């Protein structure tokens, strides 16, 4: 049941850092990791173990590992979280600062210094009995961290087969640096189809638009991303932090969502949050409105494979109904798929402080539709014409990339061909004769 | 404590006579495998010896838990009290029953120390001593403990019979001892030139240590199921160890 | 007393209320025992299982009296059993449960027929959880077993067989989960709001124990678990037949993985038995939706209606 | 069983250590620096037990049971102008044979050998000062060739002096060595005899002596007291079993009963996590450990004193000593981890041993969490590749003869052929000293016996 956060790169560290202070203001944690609640009642509901180890102090030391090739922003994280993070769980590979933006030098550091992260991570899971999978939170767009988390995923896959492995994916927005970040993209790519079993998807793009839509300055800071990226984390890890009745393990919600492991790719959305005003059909009618997705749908009708959403706040079961007829009315299920809608009603943490606009129900929706695979083919369209195109990649290679370019070719072919399998697979779904086999 | 000074007395008796063959031994190429041999007991005897003061420890170990939990709860039960305002009864059928009635928690409307006198503490002293013999390790002959499976002896019994067993290895050790003396003084008398028939009850009593050791080791091997097979986490545990 | 800590405590317990994940724990750390003991006979001893309970018990907070009271025996019938002996309905499976024994004052008020009707939920919920968590490790286990996520060398089977399995695993998902989300929302939770706000300024201990009791005959009568029983009693065999040949298949995939027709009459003898299976699942599901229509219960209802319904 | 030790000081770095280990155990005694004890006499119900190593002249002072022998009268006249009134005058031995002529073995062996008269009747004087004795414990550092040589010499008096007493030794090993050839002569001609006649030994490699120093302390900068220190500490750990005595062991030979499966096998490893008694201790609070997390440091080679170099490492005997508020379910949970980690011999089935003691009642008491502190013992083979690095320098340098000048003079042999011929056989007994080791790592040892009876 336990499951271990990895932080890759800077954008995974600062999300992580957005997310355990997340999760010490709503846990009452705090900065110092000491129990913020007083030690004369010890009843609670919520469930801190599979995120906090309790030490004898009484201190909630997050089960965290943070592997970046730049200590800079580890060391900022620490600066700012001093006595909350264990040093022993710090990883910076002792190579210093970072170099190159290209998967290759990820992979390699990741290769060499494999045998720390190794040590690492069996400290961390013999810690403790109960262990169910491993958290990563990731930009496919950097380089160094797109080659870590290459390097951990094959890890995992080859060490600890029975253990479910989740990651958060931020794609690039459309940028400049996509003529060499999109390799970085499609390797990464073409290692969750090989080897992950989950994948959150998010589009820096539309997630710069809907910060500036929600915020009153325009100049949308990186820290703002992450912040939003730690509430939606909150708002889907809430049902595994505070289990009541239904849910209890992530192993039930990628059950009812995941349908096939080929179609292991979510987008997300959450509405409203700032960082009773609005109804319960209001809410879930802003979650099926694209303005409220954390990605680019960039689709008139996406084809609903597998919906599934959790409201946070006192609801009534009329407005949930009158919602569910619109929703089965509105959306639209392939004929050989079944039209699964679950609600969630995940209860609120007392021990967080009031968050702005409050007694406002909101909700978060998890959907399996053919958003993801437009920003796919945007993705793979791009790297195939900047490699058709021009011939710099074969210039920018560390390791065994570096000794020979025709393999660095060969896997880049192989990604692009395993990533056409994996869209054709999309749009075959997409249709009725999906199942012909069967029927 | 007795069998304990033996095998100490024998380890340091070994470990003086080694001492002197390595001092006067010169070069003696035909001692090197009687060395050789002798180191191998003394190895056995350090095995026995360790399992002995294992149990011991163990037994010591139960011993002293029980006078603590009777020095914090029973001699100093005025002092810290265990907070346990809850009193509850235990029965063979896994039923628990509340003693008496349920005090309520501290709460009357309202608009010294609880010490134990004379006949308390020899109660209390009475209870702790039939709570140090009510241990299964401890009920000898009695009929409400169970034997151990393939045996058909009490655990009592047969850890009785290991200590008559490694009496009987004491001594065999002290009898090899004391012919490795005779072996040795030979030696310092003569050049390998007699004491054939000391060399012949050298190993003679060299192959009944060892047919001794093969027996205990089957009768530890017994106890050990029998600690597996009984079910008590403390017995697994014990088990496990000597294993 | 703490009225409210104590109604806290037995929702608990035997309601599960905010208590799902001590009881998954229980479960997913005593999978092999229950399954052992209920495959055996009542001579397989349960001291593994107790000696597990009472560990947990005392792990357990000691300032939770009724968790600390609560004590666990076998009964030798089972629940549809025990359910046809306690109602006018028709049935060595599900033989455990748990019992407090109420102290003075406090039996006075906590009566044994609320009792056994907080053994009945508990039985209840324990076989529904029992059954998610079946689900959820057969989902596992084909998520993540390289030997059923490997597929090539001109299969030929891989949509027949391993789609197919995956679609009926979805649609026994969409039906248990949907099943008991609607349960633990238009019954569970409403009983505990009203249970909740029942005693704000209260005025007669015996109104609150009728009003207890009362809501627990309306959890004991809803027209779903009366319709849902006989049917259910089908789901659980054809749960346990979809689990048995996942574990077949999984045993035959290593097997499998790469010559001769023996294979492939193997092969066709699995396909053949999975179809017939599942046809006989879908007609099972196309009788319970007939009998739910003919039952006169309607939000959750028409939920469960849309998630049965096949495209 | 119990009886007195009697502590021998040898050498600077001997002496150091001597004179660190009486300051712990005055601190921890309450016994403090001017030799009178900082407690009144008049509470005479004491847990501890100071008539093992402290000798009561008066009511209030207690002498250490020790002798300090060195030829450098600096650091002797040093340590006593600190310890006023704590040491002996009449203990300290040096001769007055000015400073020592080299770092050769040969050299500690002649001035020893010369004022053999002087150390031995000392010996007897301290004996007959007392009337339970059970053993010495020489302290060889065998970094120092005067040092080794006058620990040689006194383990070569003592085993024909009294055969009754069981020896203990501590040798001191460098990490990297200025003259090479010379230190590793001195250590393999110490080695010699410390397989000759030492019935127990304990070595101490100063590369993780080193690293733990950079590690747990704060300042980069290395000093010798403060390294000295953690050997100090060490000793005070494991003599912690005589001086408060436990219900288990409680005697010295008790002690390594179980830690010599052989007279062959006598040398052990320690280690001991991050101490508390040290200068810099104030960074022990932030860690938030259990007896679990302080047995897994145990375990760890990176707590060990001794370079570890794990391939696999064949253990025989593993012991371990915890002070402090120890719990009995945590360390049945630590031993169930443990034998499902520490590789283990097929032919012996003697699982590790756990101790229990109890802590001083006027020591500093720490935070929960560090409170409770722990010693572990290994009889691992690691210690060959230690010898094998000297036996290494030995056979790449021998075969020329280098430094013959130095340890021709001194010693009984004159002649270089005679000094060849001596090292050729440290060289030798040395080998069969690792082959025994390599033998007995593995199962043919046991089978040995079995094979024919
Ligand atoms: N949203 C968001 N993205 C970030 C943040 N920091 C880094 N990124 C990602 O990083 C990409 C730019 O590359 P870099 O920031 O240099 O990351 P990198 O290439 O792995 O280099 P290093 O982080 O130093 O290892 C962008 O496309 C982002 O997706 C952040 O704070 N917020
Ligand atoms: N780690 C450590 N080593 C020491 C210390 N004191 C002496 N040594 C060792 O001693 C060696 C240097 O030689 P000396 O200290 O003069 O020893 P010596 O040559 O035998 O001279 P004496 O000890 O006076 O007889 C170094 O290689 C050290 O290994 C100390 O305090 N700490």
């Amino acid at each position: 049941g336990e499951i271990i956060t990895l932080q890759a790169g800077q954008c995974g560290n600062h999300v992580g850092k957005f997310l355990w202070s997340q999760l010490a203001k709503e846990h009452a944690i705090g900065t110092d990791g000491l129990s913020q609640l007083p030690d004369s009642s010890t009843e609670r509901d919520d469930d801190t173990k599979p995120f906090f180890r309790e030490n004898s102090r009484n201190k909630f030391t997050p089960r965290a590992i943070m592997m970046d090739s730049e200590p800079s922003v580890i060391a900022d994280v620490e600066n700012t979280f001093r006595g909350f993070f264990d040093p022993r769980n710090t990883w910076v590979a002792s190579d210093g600062a970072s170099a190159g933006n290209s998967w290759a030098n990820g992979y390699d550091i990741g290769t060499r210094n494999q045998d720390d992260i190794l040590n690492k991570i069996d400290k961390e899971i013999d810690s403790t009995d109960n262990f169910e999978g491993f958290q990563l939170l990731h930009s496919v767009a950097g380089g160094t961290g797109s080659g870590l988390g290459s390097n951990l995923l094959e890890a995992l896959c080859d060490r600890y087969p029975k253990k479910i492995l989740t990651t958060y994916s931020v794609f690039p927005a459309r940028s400049s640096e996509v003529v060499v970040q999109s390799y970085n993209t499609i390797l990464a790519l073409r290692r969750l189809i090989e080897d992950s079993d989950a994948t959150v998807v998010f589009d820096n793009a539309s997630l710069l638009n809907i910060s500036g839509k929600v915020f009153r300055n325009p100049n949308i800071d990186l820290q703002h991303t992450n912040q939003l990226i730690s509430t939606i984390i909150s708002s889907v890890t809430n049902s595994i932090r505070f289990p009541s009745y239904m849910y209890s393990s992530m192993s039930s919600i990628y059950s009812t969502l995941i349908p096939s492991p080929e179609l292991h790719f979510l987008s997300p959305s959450f509405t409203p949050f700032t960082s009773k005003g609005h109804s319960s059909y209001d809410v879930m009618l802003d979650l099926l409105d694209p303005s409220n997705s954390l990605v680019s749908t960039a689709m008139n009708n996406p084809t609903y494979f597998n919906v599934y959403n959790t409201i946070i706040g006192n609801v009534e079961p009329r407005q949930i109904s009158r919602a569910m007829t619109k929703l089965q009315q509105r959306i639209k299920f392939p004929s050989w798929s079944s039209s699964a809608m679950h609600v969630n009603i995940g209860r609120r943490s007392p021990y967080l402080p009031l968050q702005p606009n409050e007694n406002e129900v909101s909700g978060m929706m998890l959907s399996n539709m053919s958003t993801v695979v437009n920003v796919f083919e945007n993705a793979c369209n791009t790297f195939d014409k900047v490699f058709a195109k021009g011939a710099f990649l074969n210039n920018y290679n560390v390791g065994d990339l570096f000794q020979s370019m025709q393999n660095v070719q060969d896997e880049f072919a192989e990604s692009r061909e395993v990533v056409q399998s994996l869209m054709e697979d999309y749009v075959a779904a997409e249709q009725d004769s999906y199942l012909d086999d069967v029927l | 404590k007795k069998n304990n000074y033996f095998y100490q007395k024998e380890m340091l008796k070994s470990n003086d006579i080694i001492r002197s063959f390595k001092k006067i031994r010169g070069y003696n190429p035909l001692i090197r495998d009687i060395i050789n041999k002798l180191s191998r007991i003394s190895i056995l005897r350090t095995q026995f010896q360790q399992f002995n003061s294992k149990m011991e420890s163990y037994y010591l170990n139960c011993i002293i838990e029980e006078n603590f939990k009777e020095m914090t709860r029973k001699l100093q039960r005025t002092e810290n009290k265990s907070q346990n305002q809850f009193d509850l009864i235990r029965l063979n059928n896994g039923t628990i029953e509340l003693n008496g009635i349920l005090t309520p928690k501290a709460e009357v409307l309202t608009k010294i120390e609880k010490t134990l006198n004379i006949d308390e503490l020899e109660s209390v002293h009475n209870t702790f001593l039939t709570n140090i013999l009510s241990h299964k390790l401890f009920a000898t002959n009695t009929s409400e403990i169970s034997v151990g499976d393939y045996s058909g002896q009490p655990y009592p019994t047969s850890l009785v019979l290991l200590l008559n067993s490694v009496y009987e290895f004491v001594k065999v050790y002290c009898n090899l001892n004391d012919i490795g003396y005779e072996i040795f003084i030979k030696m310092n008398l003569n050049d390998h030139e007699a004491s054939n028939g000391l060399l012949g009850k050298f190993n003679t009593n060299l192959k009944e240590i060892v047919s001794q050791y093969k027996n205990f080791k089957d009768r530890l091997y017994i106890f050990r199921a029998d600690l597996k097979n009984d079910g008590d986490e403390e017995l697994f545990l014990l088990s496990k160890s000597l294993r | 007393y703490d009225l409210i800590n104590v109604l806290k405590h037995l929702q608990q317990i035997f309601l599960g209320y905010q208590s799902g994940h001590n009881v998954l724990k229980f479960l997913t750390k005593n999978m092999g025992e229950l399954t052992k003991h209920y495959r055996n006979d009542n001579n397989a001893n349960y001291d593994k299982l107790l000696q597990n309970f009472e560990l947990e018990r005392q792990s357990e907070n000691p300032n939770n009296l009724m968790r600390q009271l609560l004590m666990i025996q076998f009964d030798t019938e089972t629940l549809p059993q025990v359910l046809s002996h306690y109602l006018q309905i028709y049935p060595a499976i599900y033989h455990l449960k748990f019992d407090i024994n109420i102290p003075y004052p406090l039996n006075i008020i906590i009566s044994r027929t609320c009792m056994i009707k907080y053994q009945i939920i508990l039985r209840y919920q324990l076989v529904l959880q029992y059954h998610s968590r079946l689900l959820d490790e057969t989902w596992m286990d084909l998520n993540k077993t390289p030997s059923w996520k490997y597929r090539g060398y001109s299969h030929t089977v891989k949509r027949r067989i391993v789609r197919a399995t995956r679609v009926l695993h979805a649609k026994m998902n969409h039906f248990i989960k949907t099943i008991m989300e609607y349960f633990n929302q238009n019954v569970i939770d409403k009983e505990v709001y009203s249970l909740e706000k029942c005693y704000r300024n209260p005025t007669l201990a015996v109104a609150i124990q009728n009003e207890l009791e009362g809501g627990l005959t309306n959890i004991m009568t809803n027209r779903c678990l009366s319709d849902l029983i006989p049917l259910q009693l089908q789901i659980f065999d054809i749960v346990y037949k979809f689990c048995k040949f996942i574990k077949s298949m999984r045993a035959k995939l290593c097997q499998l993985d790469p010559q001769e027709d023996a294979a492939l009459e193997l092969i066709q003898k699995l396909i053949e038995y999975i179809s017939n299976a599942s046809s006989i699942f879908r007609k099972c599901l196309i009788n319970f939706t007939q009998e739910l229509s003919t039952e006169k219960f309607a939000a959750g209802i028409e939920r469960v209606l849309y998630s049965i319904v096949p495209p």
